[PDB]
């Protein structure tokens, strides 16, 4: 057929760009950059260099004293012993405290080294975000990328400290494990009557299968005009050619309706955060507000009544 | 892995999942370890 | 305990009943039981939470394991 | 106007060979049903 | 069938209250377990992986002894 | 109505069935031979759920349901009512799904470009059949499909998953979620970048390809580029999409005993 | 009326032969494959009605099969 | 009892009404971002009278956008360059038929052949350099070996005819990329062909173009000057590609079954 | 404006003739292979 | 009506060779693996059918293994 | 018999480097499939503890025996 | 096309064809020594 253009047939090399440059009073960055011959076959090649200020220095300190503490935990689980951490290592986990210490700080291995780990990447997240925000704006750019990053924290503080404060306990909230973080969520489905029925969870979901329905078809649009320069986003934003044209027209004429090669990163934007935010409202209401989604459900008339043809006996009232 | 065909049997409305699996090589293997053991006949 | 069984809970074994073959199987300890499980080899300084382990009895989860 | 550049010679040649292998086709279809009614009649 | 479930989880701690546990006594250390308990019995024991132990064969009425 | 540059664009040709007969817009719409098929299956799949919904007992539209027929009808026909209206149902959504497609190919070689995006709809199609062709087929039995209503597709879901008693352990939905999740991040990000370089800080001018690679190697290290990031999207939504069929084509016919006991495969090699 | 279909020869002056043979071959291949199955999924199936013997069971009641299960139960 | 009810009213169900209000008001602000380009839409009347309408919601108010490099400003939306010369036939007599080329339909700029009208100043660098250049006057650059350099080859078009030889790279100073083969054809002419219509086949040494013919490689657009191109010059090329798509052979537009 | 594929007709002919020739022994295999299941396994 | 088949050699000035050369061998592969499987899958089974005779059984009552396993009983 | 006498022509269409290489792919595969397929079956040689069982053999040992005879 | 003239489709047809044949002579005969050991029909 035609070229798809989905690897690169042939590659150029000219000397490492250093970068723009920065405000004056700012650090040099570290490291030489090298070239990846097989990361070049689908995009591009150059590594590195890296900047290394004052808050990503602080963070990359606390998220490795967290990273310590979680794994020497896991570790200590199996007797110390790594062959047996191979073996069982999606089953290995470091637990909340018991719920009946409430709020207190527990003993180191009843429960404070979850909540160190816990402190510990919790200030990591911060700083990274005060980086991602500061080297967006020394460069001069909006700080777009700050408001969706702040969107994703706020989700990770809701499930994990906001919501166990609110319902008392530290033990409300996950393990940092990979068997055991799933069956904390298979858990609080079954706890709070059926996360099917939580309407937040629901719009939740439909921005999440909408984000991938949205960037199948952005993806497959601009790589289907590229024949026509259409990759080069900025130019055909400020001087319209005919790639947007094309794309333009492509969707009009197919449903109706159709964006603008700037507009279309606004869908995306909004597409990826409502999905956070409604995920945050649907967690904040468990258990503080709603005990039973599906007796909500009910009484909100929503849900589906099956025939029945026979009648059980709840042993209880009998 | 637990190649076909299997038997199912549903128990429940249709169209809401509620049904029971089995794999007929896996079963064999229960039906192999029963063993009614034999009568003992009535005494006088 | 096989009488009681088998005259008081017929809500569970209703007419079938139970008899020794129903456990022994023909042997003297039978194949399917259980006793507290003390978990694996820890710290000695450090207790039991009671999970996250291969976890046998409950279905190869890291669920609680007894 | 549609059309197919064939000539209208070159239209009866191929017209005169597909008739032929679909009723060449049809035979064999039929023979396939009599074979099967003979070994499990289903009307 | 969630009913007779609900009078099975009773039966078994019956079983295990006033007869199995009280045997301690009298077994041997072979039949007990690390923290020095007897073995005893579970849906497993007589079920052993079909909806009715033996796919409900009655066994127990041949026998006025049980 | 057309857009200023609409005009020059909108000349025949370029069709796959049908020809000049079927080949005009009606409004801004392009119509086509599956342009008319799409519409006609459209029309015909909502008349039929709405009526059967007027056999039922309400018109609530949380709780309409239409459900696929018994596992004793196996691979036949059932009666309307208790099953055939599903199956009717279920032809017009795969003649309207396809027709969505094809269609999509012919404005794409009217316009001169790439077949990605019917391309990558051919992997949502492809799921759909697996949850209604594929996995009845090779269980034996079309009562094993979903039926049709919101909230009472969820019960089915449910259900499906509690059957082999905790569903998180299947190991292509754990590689599904993962894309999944990732693609959600990286649609975040690449919204945010290009919003971020032609929307500046007040009073400057707009940005450059050179600040878009700068931003990213100063945060992270590594850029993957403007036109890979793209691909990567492509990428990410149709492994999702693939691996979820195959993990729900795994889940009966392949495998039914719990899904964490497949895991045992890994600690028991000898090897350790 | 026998003079009714004369110029029918002159069909393939306006539609494609190449295409139509390939729609045509497509189609039977299809609806074979469509009618083999239904008709195995109906009371006239072939392979599994156990005519003209079943032979699963057939091989489950050999002489030398019985005589080993029976020396497993001993 | 299981399913008493003490209240009606809660907090999830303003909250879910909150929501809904919340969406339904960023449907509202995209959609009129939506319109700063190709607005107000052109509506035809009952008997041919066209009109400016605008939609539902109505157009934004214009923003600027300031171009580096004394680049200039852009208001959108604001006014629009004239179109060029394409003629058209309607095929059926009403608004929503469709239109045939007039002329030679390679040369006419119509269907997938059309091009937009854009500056006639080349995109530029960070550091006020031309963007895409040929790789002698980008004199730093090198094809990796491993990879099959394209300098040579034959660029055999569609009907397995020769189009003529690449001599020249055009490669993207700002992202380090191929982007144009340059190539002379059989009238001794300079022209340039996008590298994402071009399958190269090292052992073979060809280049193989599907979109034109092979006699199709005399007529493609050519530049000023060969040391740069403009975005007006990048459009013509590309179109003048994208036309064969539907026009090299007389049999490409006219329904495959 | 009419469908080729470039052969001409003795090219055309060549191919035929081996086409016919080879798809007549592989139905000739298939009978085979079908004679000897009928004598091991009849199924009708 | 027996030289009705005359001009048959023609077909292929109009269907491409190459084409129809790939087409039948991928058809008839996955074909083949298509009966083999459904053939399978039915009563007339010929690798699980325990003939001529049941090997795992076969193993389980030789008197090698009988011998041992009383010996630990 | 001489009816099959242009098919040397055959490789004047199809690549013989192509199709060599996916014939030993597709055998290699064709290969790990049946062993799988055979091994899944009542066929199974590596199992079926014939001519013995070997981890029988291993716990009836003399030594171990009078070894675990010894733990209790 | 695939570049080879009829001569070199010729050899190549030639040393095919004996591969082939050496291949399924192997085959037979792993054949016959499973049929000896473990006959399944
Ligand atoms: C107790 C239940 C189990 C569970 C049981 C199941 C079951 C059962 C299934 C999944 C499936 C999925 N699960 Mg799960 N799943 C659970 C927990 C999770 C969790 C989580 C955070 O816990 C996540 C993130 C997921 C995520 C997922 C995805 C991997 C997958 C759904 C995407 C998909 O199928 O796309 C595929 C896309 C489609 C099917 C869409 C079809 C699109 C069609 C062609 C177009 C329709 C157009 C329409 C009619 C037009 C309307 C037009 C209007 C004009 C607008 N599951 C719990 C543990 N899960 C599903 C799956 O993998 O199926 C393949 C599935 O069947
Ligand atoms: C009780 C039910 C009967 C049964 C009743 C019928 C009936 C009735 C018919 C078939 C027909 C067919 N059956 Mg039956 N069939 C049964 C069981 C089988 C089984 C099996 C595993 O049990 C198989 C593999 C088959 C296979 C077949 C095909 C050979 C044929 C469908 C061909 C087709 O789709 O062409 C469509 C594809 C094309 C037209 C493309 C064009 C191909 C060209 C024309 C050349 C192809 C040659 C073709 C394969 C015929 C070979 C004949 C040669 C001269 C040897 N049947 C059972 C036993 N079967 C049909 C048939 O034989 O038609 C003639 C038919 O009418
Ligand atoms: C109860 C059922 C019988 C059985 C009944 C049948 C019947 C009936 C048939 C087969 C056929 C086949 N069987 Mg059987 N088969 C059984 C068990 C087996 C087992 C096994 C593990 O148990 C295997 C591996 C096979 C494998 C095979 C293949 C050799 C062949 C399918 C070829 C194909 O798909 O062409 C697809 C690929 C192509 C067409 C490409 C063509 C390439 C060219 C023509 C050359 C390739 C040669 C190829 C290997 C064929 C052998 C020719 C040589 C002389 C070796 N059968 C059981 C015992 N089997 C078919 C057959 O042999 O036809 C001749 C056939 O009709
Ligand atoms: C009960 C069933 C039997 C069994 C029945 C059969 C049957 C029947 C066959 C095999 C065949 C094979 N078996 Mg066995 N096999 C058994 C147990 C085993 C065990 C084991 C650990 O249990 C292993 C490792 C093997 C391995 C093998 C391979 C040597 C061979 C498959 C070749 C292949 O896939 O080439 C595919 C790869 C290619 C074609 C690539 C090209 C290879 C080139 C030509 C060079 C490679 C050299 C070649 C593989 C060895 C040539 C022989 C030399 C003179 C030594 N079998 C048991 C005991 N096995 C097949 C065979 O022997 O083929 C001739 C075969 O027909
Ligand atoms: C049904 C009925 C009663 C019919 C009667 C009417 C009659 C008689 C005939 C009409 C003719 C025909 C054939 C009509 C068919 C149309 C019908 C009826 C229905 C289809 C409408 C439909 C399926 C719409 C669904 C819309 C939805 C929900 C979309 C989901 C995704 C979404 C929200 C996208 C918003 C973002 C957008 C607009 C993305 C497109 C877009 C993308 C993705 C880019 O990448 C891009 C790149 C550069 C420039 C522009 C773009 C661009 O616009
Ligand atoms: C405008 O262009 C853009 C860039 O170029 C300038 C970028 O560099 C970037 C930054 C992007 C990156 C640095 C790459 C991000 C990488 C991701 C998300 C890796 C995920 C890819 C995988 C293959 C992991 C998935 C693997 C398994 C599930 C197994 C963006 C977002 C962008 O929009
Ligand atoms: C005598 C004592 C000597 C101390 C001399 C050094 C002065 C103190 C630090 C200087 C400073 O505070 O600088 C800041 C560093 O922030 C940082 O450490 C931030 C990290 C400080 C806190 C580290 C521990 C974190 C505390 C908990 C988390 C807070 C979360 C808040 C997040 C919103 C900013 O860094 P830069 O703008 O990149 O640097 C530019 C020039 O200043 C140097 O080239
Ligand atoms: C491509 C994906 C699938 C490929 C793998 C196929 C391999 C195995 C599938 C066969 C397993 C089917 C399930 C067996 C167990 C359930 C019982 C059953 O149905 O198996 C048999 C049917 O097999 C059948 O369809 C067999 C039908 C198989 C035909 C598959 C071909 C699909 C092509 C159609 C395209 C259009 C026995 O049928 P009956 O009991 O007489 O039917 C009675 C009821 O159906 C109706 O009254
Ligand atoms: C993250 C890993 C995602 C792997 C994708 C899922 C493959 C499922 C198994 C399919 C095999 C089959 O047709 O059936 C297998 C069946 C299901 O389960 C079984 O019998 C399996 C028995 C053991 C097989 C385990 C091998 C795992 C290797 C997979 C890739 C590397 C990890
Ligand atoms: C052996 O390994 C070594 C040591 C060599 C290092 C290797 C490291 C490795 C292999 C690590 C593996 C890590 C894995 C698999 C981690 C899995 C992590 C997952 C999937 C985690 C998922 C969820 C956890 C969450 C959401 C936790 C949220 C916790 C929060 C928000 C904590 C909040 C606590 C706070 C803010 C502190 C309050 C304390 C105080 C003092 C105020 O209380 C009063
Ligand atoms: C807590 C674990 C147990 C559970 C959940 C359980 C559950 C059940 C259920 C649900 C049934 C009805 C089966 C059906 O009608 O499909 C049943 C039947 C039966 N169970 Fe149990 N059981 C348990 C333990 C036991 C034990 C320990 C024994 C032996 C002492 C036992 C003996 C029986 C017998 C004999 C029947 C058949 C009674 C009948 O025919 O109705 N069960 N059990
Ligand atoms: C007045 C002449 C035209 C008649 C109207 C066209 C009716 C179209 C037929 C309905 C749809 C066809 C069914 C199958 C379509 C293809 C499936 C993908
Ligand atoms: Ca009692
Ligand atoms: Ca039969
Ligand atoms: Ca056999
Ligand atoms: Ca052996
Ligand atoms: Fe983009
Ligand atoms: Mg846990």
């Amino acid at each position: 057929p035609e070229y798809q253009n989905i690897f690169n047939k042939v590659q150029v090399r000219e000397p490492a760009y250093p970068g723009v440059e920065l405000p004056k009073g700012s650090l040099p960055r570290v490291g030489k950059p090298i070239f990846s011959y097989w990361l070049g076959k689908i995009g591009d090649a150059q590594i590195g260099p890296l900047y290394l200020g004052g808050w990503g220095i602080a963070s990359l300190i606390s998220g490795f004293i967290a990273l310590e503490v979680i794994g020497l935990n896991m570790l200590a689980s199996v007797g110390w012993d790594p062959r047996l951490f191979l073996k069982e290592f999606f089953w290995l986990g470091l637990e909340p405290p018991p719920p009946a210490y409430g709020l207190s700080i527990p003993p180191l291995a009843e429960g404070g080294w979850w909540l160190i780990a816990g402190l510990f990447l919790t200030m990591s997240l911060l700083l990274w975000w005060v980086r991602v925000y500061k080297r967006a704006k020394d460069l001069g750019m909006g700080t777009h990328l700050s408001w969706a990053f702040a969107v994703a924290i706020l989700f990770f503080l809701t499930l994990g400290f906001i919501r166990p404060v609110l319902m008392g306990s530290w033990g409300e909230a996950p393990p940092f494990g990979i068997f055991p973080h799933l069956d904390w969520t298979a858990a609080i489905s079954i706890r709070y009557g059926n996360f099917y029925y939580n309407p937040f969870h629901g719009l939740s979901i439909a921005f999440m299968y909408g984000s991938a329905v949205l960037f199948a078809m952005h993806g497959g649009t601009i790589l289907a005009v590229s024949r026509y320069g259409g990759d080069r986003e900025i130019d055909q934003i400020t001087d319209r050619g005919t790639a947007a044209e094309r794309a333009m027209l492509f969707w009009r004429w197919c449903m109706g309706f159709n964006a603008s090669m700037e507009s279309i990163h606004r869908w995306a934007w909004w597409f990826a955060v409502f999905c956070i935010i409604n995920s945050i409202l649907g967690i904040i209401l468990t258990g503080t507000v709603v005990d039973n989604w599906y007796l909500w459900a009910v009484k909100h008339g929503v849900a589906p009544s099956y025939p029945s043809e026979l009648t059980i006996d709840n042993p209880y009232l009998t | 892995c637990d190649f076909p065909p299997q038997d199912v049997v549903q128990t429940g409305y249709r169209g809401l999942g509620m049904q029971q699996n089995y794999n007929p090589k896996l079963l064999q293997k229960v039906i192999d370890a029963t063993q009614v053991p034999d009568a003992i006949p009535a005494a006088t | 305990m096989t009488r009681d069984t088998n005259s008081n809970w017929t809500g569970h074994v209703a007419d079938t009943g139970v008899t020794c073959y129903t456990c022994h199987r023909g042997k003297p300890v039978p194949e399917h039981v259980w006793t507290t499980d003390p978990g694996p080899d820890i710290p000695s300084v450090f207790p039991s939470n009671g999970q996250n382990t291969i976890g046998y009895n409950v279905a190869y989860t890291a669920l609680p394991f007894d | 106007k549609s059309t197919t550049g064939l000539t209208e010679a070159e239209s009866k040649e191929f017209h005169g060979i597909f008739m032929a292998s679909m009723t060449l086709w049809f035979g064999l279809v039929v023979l396939a049903h009599i074979l099967s009614w003979l070994y499990r009649p289903w009307l | 069938k969630r009913v007779p479930a609900w009078h099975a989880i009773r039966n078994v701690r019956d079983i295990n209250i006033q007869y199995v546990e009280p045997l301690g006594e009298v077994l041997p250390a072979s039949r007990k377990g690390p923290l020095g308990d007897p073995f005893k019995v579970n849906c497993l024991t007589c079920h052993q992986g079909a909806y009715k132990p033996l796919f409900g064969v009655p066994m127990a009425k041949d026998y006025p002894a049980l | 109505a057309l857009l200023n540059f609409e005009k020059k664009y909108r000349v025949r040709g370029g069709t796959l069935v049908g020809g000049d007969l079927f080949d005009f817009w009606v409004g801004p719409f392009y119509v086509g031979f599956f342009g008319v098929s799409a519409v006609f299956f459209a029309t015909l799949g909502t008349m039929l759920i709405l009526f059967g919904a007027a056999i039922g007992p309400t018109l609530n539209i949380w709780q309409i349901s239409i459900a696929p027929p018994d596992l004793s009808v196996g691979l036949g026909f059932a009666p309307i009512r208790e099953g055939g209206l599903w199956q009717v149902i279920t032809i017009c959504a795969v003649g309207a799904f396809v027709s969505w497609a094809l269609r999509q190919v012919e404005i794409a070689r009217k316009l001169g470009m790439g077949l990605h995006v019917p391309f990558a709809f051919s992997f949502a199609i492809l799921a759909y059949l697996t949850l209604v062709f594929f996995r009845p087929v090779l269980l034996g039995a079309w009562g094993h499909a979903f039926p049709y209503g919101l909230f009472s597709h969820l019960d089915w879901v449910s259900n499906v998953g509690y059957q082999t008693l905790h569903f998180h352990y299947n190991p292509a939905h754990m590689l599904a979620i993962s894309f999944f999740f990732i693609n959600t991040l990286a649609l975040a990000m690449h919204g945010s970048l290009i919003l971020s370089v032609v929307n500046p800080q007040k009073g400057e001018e707009v940005k450059t390809a050179e600040h878009e690679n700068t931003v990213f190697r100063d945060i992270v290290g590594y850029s993957i580029g403007a036109l890979a990031i793209h691909r990567l999207g492509l990428f990410l939504a149709i492994n999702a999409a693939f691996w979820s069929a195959v993990c729900m084509i795994l889940t009966g016919p392949f495998w039914t005993r719990g899904w964490p006991e497949w895991w045992m495969w890994w600690p028991n090699l000898p090897i350790w | 009326n026998a003079k009714s279909f004369d110029g029918m020869h002159k069909l393939w002056m306006i539609m494609n032969p190449v295409s139509t043979l390939w729609a045509i071959f497509i189609f039977q291949i299809f609806l074979g494959l469509l009618i083999h199955m239904v008709v195995l999924s109906s009371d006239l199936n072939w392979h599994d009605d156990q005519i003209p013997v079943g032979y699963q069971l057939q091989g489950e009641t050999l002489p030398v099969n019985l005589e080993m299960k029976a020396a497993l139960k001993d | 009892e299981f399913g008493y009810i003490t209240q009606y009213f809660d907090l999830a169900q303003v909250t879910l009404w909150a929501f809904w209000l919340s969406l339904l008001s960023v449907i509202f602000f995209n959609r009129r971002e939506d319109k700063r380009e190709g607005y107000p839409q052109e509506a035809v009347q009952i008997f041919g009278k066209t009109i400016l309408t605008e939609g539902f919601p109505f157009m934004p108010a214009p923003k600027t956008f300031k171009l580096p490099h004394n680049g200039g400003d852009v208001v959108k939306p604001g006014p629009e360059r004239p179109q060029y010369d394409f003629k058209l036939e309607q095929v059926d007599r009403f608004a929503g038929a469709a239109y045939r080329p007039v002329g030679n339909p390679m040369l006419a700029g119509v269907g997938p052949g059309a091009y937009a009208v854009r500056a006639n100043k080349p995109d530029l660098t960070n550091a006020g350099d031309p963007r895409i250049v040929p790789m002698r006057v980008a004199k730093h650059f090198a094809v990796v070996d491993k990879d099959p350099d394209p300098r040579g080859m034959t660029v055999i078009g569609a009907d397995g005819q020769v189009g003529g030889k690449v001599t020249e790279i055009w490669v993207d100073r700002a992202e380090p990329q191929v982007r144009y083969l340059e190539l002379e054809a059989g009238n001794k002419k300079k022209v340039l062909v996008p590298i994402a219509l071009c399958v190269i086949k090292g052992q073979k040494r060809e280049v193989k173009v599907r979109s034109i013919n092979g006699i199709h490689f005399n007529d493609v657009p050519t530049l000023s000057n060969y040391d740069q191109i403009t975005l007006a010059e990048e459009d013509k090329v590309s179109a003048y590609y994208g036309a064969g798509t539907l026009y090299a052979t007389p049999n490409r537009a006219e329904s495959v079954l | 404006e009419k469908p080729s594929t470039g052969l001409t007709e003795s090219e055309a002919k060549e191919f035929h003739g081996l086409f016919m020739a080879s798809m007549t022994l592989w139905f000739g295999l298939v009978v085979l292979a079908h004679i000897l299941s009928w004598m091991y396994r009849p199924w009708l």
